[PDB]
C-alpha cells in the first residue's frame, strides 16, 4: 500500500476545505474533500450515462451516445430523454473535472511542491468548456455541443468542421497544430535524449547532462537545457490547447461563413490586389 | 484481411508495450510496504523487473535498480488511527525532523560532478569568468521572510557551471554565518530578496553545508527540503 | 509564488565547446553568440555546430529542395515579388500525373521538377538520419534520438514513396505548397471512405493528444519539483532524491499510479513514437489494401 519512502510524506495537512475530515488515503490515492466531490460527480454522470443508455435502448459502449438538447430548446432546458440527461451529465462533468484540478491542488500543498499540474489541467478544463458551455451559450443553443459517445463524437467533429468548408484553412487552428506537432518532437527528443544519456553503449558509463547538451549543439547548433526542455514542453502542449480553445470559440461567433475564403484579406490588400499573372489574376 | 491483422497485432503489441513500461517503472519504491515498513501482501499485477546496472561515472561506482531499498534514517512519525491509510503526525518538529513537505532523502554525501569531475555548483566568487548577464543582480540586497522581517544579506549566487544557471543564493545571517536558499524559492525585487517560506526565525535553523565552497547532494536535500516545508510548518 | 517559467537572474561564463569523447573537434565551429533573449526561458549559448562531410551534404540538399520549390513559385508568379508574396500559400509544386506512372519521362513543369526536389529532400532528411546516429556514437550515447526520428521518418517515406510506389504512381505523392498539402490532406480522407474510420488514424489521434497531456503533465510536474532539483534528471536516476519522491507521489496520491524518473522517459519516447508509427500504417494501408473505411469499419476487414 505504500512505496519504500511514502512513509514520511504523509503528513497531516494541506486540505482547503474540511481540515481533517477528509485527510486520508484509500489505497495509493489521497482523497480529500475533493475526493468525494469528484467521486460523487463521476458516480452521478455515470449512473445518469448508464440510465441515458436504457432509454437509448443500448449497453453496447460503441453504441451508447448522450445527444444535447436540440437546437429548438435554444438555452432551456429539455427533457431528460430528450436533452436533460446531458445538460446534467454536463453539470456533473465540469464538477468532477475542476474538483479533480482541486484535489490536485490540495496533494500538492500536501507535498509542498509547486501549482503547475492543477494550472496545466485548467487548460484542458477550459477547451471542454469551450466545447460544451462557452461556444453553444454565444451561439444561443446546447445542441452545438458535442454528443457524449465514442463515435458520436467523431461524427461532431466531421460536420462542424465541414459547415465551414475544409477546416484546415481555420488560422488558429493552423497555430493550435503546429504546436500540437511541435510539442511531440520535443517530447520526442527529450525521451530520447534523456534515455540516451542514462542508456549509454553498452559497458560505457551514464553520460552527463553536458553531453547532453553538446549531443544537441554538435547537431542542431542549439541547447535549450534541462530547465529549458521541461518549460517548453509545458509551454508547447498549453499553446496547443489554448489555440485548440481560441480555433473554435471564434468559430460559429465571430466568423462563421467558409474559413477558406477568410484569406482572401490577404489577397486584396489594396497595393497587390490588381497586378496580373499568379494564381489569383 | 490485411488491416485487420495489422490492428490485431498492433493492440497486442501495445499490451506488451504497456507491460514492459510499467515494470521499468517499479526500480523505485518497491517492493511495496505496509506502514510499519514490512513488505506488502499485495504488490500488484507486475512483477518486479530483472535488475539493471548503471555505471556512474568518476569512479562513483554503480547503482543496481530493483534494489533493497531502505531510508537510512529515522522517521520522526507516528501513526494517528488503528488501520491503513490515515496520516502520520510528526513526533517532534517537522522542520528539523526532516518529514513531511520538509521531508529530505539520504541521497549521496558528495557534490554532483559536470563532465568533467569538476563540482556542477560553485559559488560565483569560484566560478572563473561568470558573472551576472541579465536581470536584477540580487548580490548585496537583503533577504526578507513573510513575517516581513530582513533575515539576512545575499552574499553571493551559487551557479551551475555547466548549465550557466541561478542554483542558490547564499545569504549571510546576523551572526555571520552563511546559508544556502534555493533560487526556485525566492522573489528578486529591485531592493530585496523575497522568501515567502520561511519566517525570518527559521533561518538559522537552515541546515548547513561542511566545506564553504561545496554543497553535497545530501545538503541540496536537506537544505530544499527544509525551505519547502515552510509553506506548511511556518503557518 | 515564483513559478519558474522564466528565470529572474541570468548567468553567463566563458562558452562551454562541449564534451569530446571521440568527437572529432575539427568539424566543429567556433561558438555562435549569445541571447539574452533565449536566456529567460532556456541556455543563452548558440554555438558550436559540428559540420562534417555528412552534415554538408545534407545542409546542401535541404536548400536544393527548397530553391527548387522556390524558383517554381516565382516562376508561378511571373517573376514578379508583390504577387509572389500575395499568392506564397496558392502556389504547388505538383508530382507528376497518374499517366507517367513511377517513370522519370514527365517534363520538368509537369512533375520532373517535383521529383527533382523529391530526391533532393531524400537524401536531405537520411543523411540527416544517420547524422542523429554518428552524433550520438562520437558521444558514446544511446541511440534513441535516431530510432525515434525513424518513426518520423516512417510516416514521411510512407507518404511520398512507399505509398506512390506500392500505388503504382508518383501522382499520388503530397505536394509542396502551403494551402495546396492541406487539400491534399482532406482530399485524402474524403477519397478514402473518411479517415476517421481507419483505426490506425485514431490510434494516432490518441498518441498525439496523449503527448500533449504527457509532456503538459511532465513538464508541469518537473518545474513543481525544480524546487528540489528536479530537472537534474540523469542524477535523480542515480541517486534518487526527495524531487523524484514527491513527483512520483504526486501521480501515485492523483491516479494511483507512477513513474520512476527514468522510466517516464521512456513513457515519453513511446507516446510520441507511435504518433507516427500508427499513422504511418494507417495510410500505408489506405488504398493499397483498404479503399474505404467506412466499409472496411462496417465488416472490420
Ligand atoms: C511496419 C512497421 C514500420 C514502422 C517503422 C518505424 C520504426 C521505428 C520505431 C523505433 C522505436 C524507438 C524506441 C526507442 C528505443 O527504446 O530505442 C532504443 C533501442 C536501443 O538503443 P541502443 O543505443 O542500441 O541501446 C542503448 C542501451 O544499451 C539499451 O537501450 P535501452 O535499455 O534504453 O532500451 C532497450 C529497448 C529495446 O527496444 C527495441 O529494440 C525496440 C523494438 C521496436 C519495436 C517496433 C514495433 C513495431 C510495431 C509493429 C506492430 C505490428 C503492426 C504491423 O527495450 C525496449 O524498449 C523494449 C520494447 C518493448 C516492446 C513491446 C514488446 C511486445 C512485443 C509483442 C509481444 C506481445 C506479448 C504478449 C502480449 O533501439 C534498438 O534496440 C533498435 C531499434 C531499431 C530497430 C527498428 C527496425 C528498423 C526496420
Ligand atoms: C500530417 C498529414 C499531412 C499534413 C497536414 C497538416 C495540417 C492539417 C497542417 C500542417 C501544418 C504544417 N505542415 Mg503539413 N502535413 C503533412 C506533412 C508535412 C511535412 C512533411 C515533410 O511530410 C512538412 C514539412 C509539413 C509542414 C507543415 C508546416 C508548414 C506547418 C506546421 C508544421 C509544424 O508544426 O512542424 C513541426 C515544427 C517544427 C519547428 C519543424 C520545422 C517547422 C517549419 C516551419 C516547417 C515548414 C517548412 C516550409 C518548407 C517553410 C514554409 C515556406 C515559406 C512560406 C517560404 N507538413 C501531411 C501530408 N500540416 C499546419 C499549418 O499551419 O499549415 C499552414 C497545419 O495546420
Ligand atoms: C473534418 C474535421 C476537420 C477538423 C475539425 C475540427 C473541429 C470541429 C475541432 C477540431 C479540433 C482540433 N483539431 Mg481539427 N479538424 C480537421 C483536421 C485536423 C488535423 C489534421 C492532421 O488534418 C489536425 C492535426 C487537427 C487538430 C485539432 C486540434 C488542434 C484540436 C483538438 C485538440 C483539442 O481541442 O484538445 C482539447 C482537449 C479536450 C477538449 C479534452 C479535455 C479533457 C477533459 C478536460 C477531461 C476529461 C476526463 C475524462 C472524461 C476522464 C475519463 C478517463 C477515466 C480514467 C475513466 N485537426 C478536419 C479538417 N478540429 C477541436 C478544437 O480545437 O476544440 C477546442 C474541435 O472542436
Ligand atoms: C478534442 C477534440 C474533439 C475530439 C476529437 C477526437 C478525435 C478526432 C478522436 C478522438 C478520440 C478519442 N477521444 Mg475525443 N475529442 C473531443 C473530446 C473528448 C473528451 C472530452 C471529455 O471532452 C473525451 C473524454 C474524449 C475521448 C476520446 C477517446 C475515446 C478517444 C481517444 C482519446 C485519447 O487518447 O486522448 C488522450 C488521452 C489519453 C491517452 C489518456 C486516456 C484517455 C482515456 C482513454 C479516455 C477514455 C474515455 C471513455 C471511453 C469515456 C468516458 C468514461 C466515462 C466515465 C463514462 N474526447 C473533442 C470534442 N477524439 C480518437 C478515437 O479514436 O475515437 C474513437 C480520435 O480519433
Ligand atoms: C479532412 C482531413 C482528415 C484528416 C486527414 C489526414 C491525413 C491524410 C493524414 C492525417 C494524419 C494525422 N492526423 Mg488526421 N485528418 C482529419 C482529422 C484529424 C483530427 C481531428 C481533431 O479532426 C486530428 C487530431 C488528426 C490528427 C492526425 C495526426 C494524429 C496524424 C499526423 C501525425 C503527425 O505528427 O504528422 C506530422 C508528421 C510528419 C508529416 C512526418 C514528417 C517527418 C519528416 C522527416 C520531417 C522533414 C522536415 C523537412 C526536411 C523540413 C525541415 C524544415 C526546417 C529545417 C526545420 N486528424 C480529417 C478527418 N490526417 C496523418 C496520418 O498519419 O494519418 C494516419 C496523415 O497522413
Ligand atoms: C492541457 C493540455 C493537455 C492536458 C493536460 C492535462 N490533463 C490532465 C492533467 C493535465 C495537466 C492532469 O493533471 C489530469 C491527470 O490526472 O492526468 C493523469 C488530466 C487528465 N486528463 C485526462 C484526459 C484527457 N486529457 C486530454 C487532453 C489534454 N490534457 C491536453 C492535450 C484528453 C483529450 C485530448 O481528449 C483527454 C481524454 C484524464 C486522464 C485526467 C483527468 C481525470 C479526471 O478529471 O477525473 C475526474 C473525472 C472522472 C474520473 C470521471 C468523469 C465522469 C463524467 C462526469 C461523465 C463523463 C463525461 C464525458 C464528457 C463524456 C466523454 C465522452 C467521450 C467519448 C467523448
Ligand atoms: C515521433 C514523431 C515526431 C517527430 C520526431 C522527430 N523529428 C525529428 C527528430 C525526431 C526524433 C530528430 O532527431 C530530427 C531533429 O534533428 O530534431 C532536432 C527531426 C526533425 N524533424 C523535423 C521537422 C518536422 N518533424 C515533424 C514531426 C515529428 N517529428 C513528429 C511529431 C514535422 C511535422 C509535424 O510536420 C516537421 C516539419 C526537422 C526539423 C528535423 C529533421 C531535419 C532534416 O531532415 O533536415 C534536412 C535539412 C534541411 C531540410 C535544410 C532545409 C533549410 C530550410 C528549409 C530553410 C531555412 C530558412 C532560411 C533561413 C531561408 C534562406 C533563404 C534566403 C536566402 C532568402
Ligand atoms: C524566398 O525566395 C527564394 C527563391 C530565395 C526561396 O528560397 C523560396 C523558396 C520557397 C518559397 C520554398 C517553400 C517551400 C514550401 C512551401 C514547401 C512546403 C512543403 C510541404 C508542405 C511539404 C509537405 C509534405 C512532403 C512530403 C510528405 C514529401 C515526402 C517526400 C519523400 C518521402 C521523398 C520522395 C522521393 C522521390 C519521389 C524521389 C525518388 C527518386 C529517386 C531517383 C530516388
Ligand atoms: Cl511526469
Ligand atoms: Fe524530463
Amino acid at each position: 500500500a505504500l512505496l519504500s519512502f511514502e512513509r514520511k510524506y504523509r503528513v497531516p495537512g494541506g486540505t482547503l476545505v474540511g481540515g481533517n475530515l477528509f485527510d486520508f488515503w484509500v489505497g495509493p490515492f489521497y482523497v480529500g474533500f475533493f475526493g468525494v466531490a469528484t467521486f460523487f460527480f463521476a458516480a452521478l454522470g455515470i449512473i445518469l450515462i448508464a440510465w441515458s443508455a436504457v432509454l437509448q435502448g443500448t449497453w453496447n459502449p460503441q453504441l451508447i451516445s448522450v445527444y444535447p438538447p436540440a437546437l429548438e430548446y435554444g438555452l432551456g432546458g429539455a427533457p431528460l430523454a430528450k436533452g436533460g440527461l446531458w445538460q446534467i451529465i454536463t453539470i456533473c462533468a465540469t464538477g468532477a473535472f475542476v474538483s479533480w484540478a482541486l484535489r490536485e491542488v490540495e496533494i500538492c500543498r500536501k507535498l509542498g511542491i509547486g501549482y503547475h499540474i492543477p494550472f496545466a489541467f485548467a487548460f484542458a478544463i477550459l477547451a471542454y468548456l469551450t466545447l460544451v458551455l462557452f461556444r453553444p451559450v454565444m451561439m444561443g443553443a446546447w445542441g452545438y455541443a458535442f454528443p457524449y459517445g465514442i463515435w458520436t463524437h467523431l461524427d461532431w467533429v466531421s460536420n462542424t468542421g465541414y459547415t465551414y468548408g475544409n477546416f484546415h484553412y481555420n488560422p488558429a487552428h493552423m497555430i493550435a497544430i503546429s504546436f500540437f506537432f511541435t510539442n511531440a518532437l520535443a517530447l520526442a527528443l527529450h525521451g530520447a535524449l534523456v534515455l540516451s544519456a542514462a542508456n549509454p553503449e553498452k559497458g560505457k558509463e551514464m553520460r552527463t547532462p553536458d553531453h547532453e547538451d553538446t549531443f544537441f549543439r554538435d547537431l542542431v547548433g542549439y541547447s535549450i537545457g534541462t530547465l529549458g526542455i521541461h518549460r517548453l514542453g509545458l509551454l508547447l502542449s498549453l499553446s496547443a490547447v489554448f489555440f485548440s480553445a481560441l480555433c473554435m470559440i471564434i468559430t460559429g461567433t465571430i466568423w462563421f461563413d467558409q474559413w477558406v475564403d477568410w484569406w482572401q484579406w490577404w489577397v486584396k490588400l489594396p497595393w497587390w490586389a490588381n497586378i496580373p499573372g499568379g494564381i489569383n489574376g | 484481411d490485411l488491416a485487420s491483422l495489422a490492428i490485431y497485432s498492433f493492440w497486442i503489441f501495445l499490451a506488451g508495450l504497456i507491460y514492459y513500461l510499467q515494470t521499468e517503472n517499479m526500480r523505485e519504491g518497491y517492493p511495496l510496504e505496509n506502514e510499519d515498513g514490512t513488505p506488502a501482501a499485495n504488490q500488484g499485477p507486475f512483477p518486479l523487473p530483472k535488475p539493471k546496472t548503471f555505471i556512474l561515472p568518476h569512479g562513483r561506482g554503480t547503482l543496481t535498480v530493483p534494489g533493497p531499498e531502505s531510508e537510512d534514517r529515522p522517521i520522526a512519525l507516528a501513526r494517528t488511527a488503528v488501520s491503513e491509510g490515515f496520516p502520520h503526525a510528526p513526533t517532534g518538529d517537522p522542520m528539523k525532523d526532516g518529514v513531511g513537505p520538509a521531508s529530505w532523502v539520504a541521497r549521496r554525501d558528495l557534490p554532483e560532478l559536470d563532465g568533467h569531475g569538476h563540482n556542477k555548483i560553485k559559488p560565483m566568487k569560484a566560478a572563473a569568468g561568470f558573472h551576472v548577464s541579465a536581470g536584477k543582480n540580487p548580490i548585496g540586497l537583503p533577504v526578507r521572510g513573510c513575517d516581513l522581517e530582513i533575515a539576512g544579506k545575499v552574499v553571493d549566487i551559487w551557479v551551475d557551471i555547466p548549465e550557466q544557471m541561478a542554483r542558490f543564493l547564499e545569504v549571510e545571517l546576523k551572526d555571520g554565518s552563511t546559508r544556502l536558499l534555493p533560487m526556485q524559492m525566492v522573489k528578486v525585487q529591485s531592493n530585496r530578496v523575497h522568501v515567502n517560506a520561511l519566517s525570518s526565525d527559521l533561518f538559522a535553523g537552515i541546515p548547513t553545508i561542511k566545506s564553504p565552497t561545496e554543497v553535497t547532494l545530501l545538503e541540496e536535500d536537506k537544505i530544499c527540503g527544509y525551505v519547502a516545508g515552510g509553506l506548511m510548518y511556518a503557518a | 509564488e515564483y513559478q519558474n517559467i522564466f528565470s529572474q537572474v541570468q548567468v553567463r561564463g566563458p562558452a562551454d565547446l562541449g564534451m569530446t569523447e571521440d568527437v572529432n573537434l575539427a568539424n566543429r565551429s567556433g561558438v555562435g553568440p549569445f541571447s539574452t533573449l533565449l536566456g529567460w526561458f532556456g541556455n543563452a549559448q548558440l554555438g558550436p555546430i559540428y559540420l562534417g562531410s555528412l552534415g554538408v551534404l545534407s545542409l546542401f540538399s535541404g536548400l536544393m529542395w527548397f530553391f527548387t520549390i522556390g524558383i517554381w513559385f516565382w516562376y508561378q508568379a511571373g517573376w514578379n515579388p508583390a504577387v509572389f508574396l500575395r499568392d506564397l500559400f496558392f502556389f504547388s509544386l505538383e508530382p507528376p500525373a497518374p499517366e507517367y506512372g513511377l517513370s522519370f519521362a514527365a517534363p520538368l513543369k509537369e512533375g520532373g521538377l517535383w521529383l527533382i526536389a523529391s530526391f533532393f529532400m531524400f537524401v536531405a532528411v537520411w543523411s540527416w538520419w544517420g547524422r542523429t546516429y554518428l552524433r550520438a556514437q562520437a558521444l558514446g550515447m544511446g541511440k534513441h534520438t535516431a530510432w525515434a526520428f525513424l518513426s518520423a521518418i516512417w510516416l514521411w517515406m510512407v507518404l511520398g514513396f512507399i505509398r506512390p510506389i506500392l500505388m503504382g504512381s508518383w501522382s499520388e505523392a503530397v505536394p509542396y505548397g502551403i494551402f495546396s498539402h492541406l487539400d491534399w490532406t482532406n482530399n485524402f480522407s474524403l477519397v478514402h471512405g473518411n479517415l476517421f474510420y481507419n483505426p490506425f488514424h485514431g490510434l494516432s489521434i490518441a498518441f498525439l493528444y496523449g503527448s500533449a497531456l504527457l509532456f503538459a503533465m511532465h513538464g508541469a510536474t518537473i518545474l513543481a519539483v525544480s524546487r528540489f532539483g528536479g530537472e537534474r534528471e540523469l542524477e535523480q536516476i542515480a541517486d534518487r532524491g526527495t524531487a523524484a519522491e514527491r513527483w512520483a507521489l504526486f501521480w501515485r496520491w492523483t491516479m494511483g499510479f507512477n513513474a520512476t524518473m527514468e522510466g517516464i522517459h521512456r513513457w515519453a519516447i513511446w507516446m510520441a513514437v507511435l504518433v507516427t508509427l500508427t499513422g504511418g500504417i494507417g495510410i500505408l494501408l489506405s488504398g493499397t489494401v483498404v479503399d474505404n473505411w467506412y466499409v472496411w469499419g462496417q465488416n472490420h476487414g
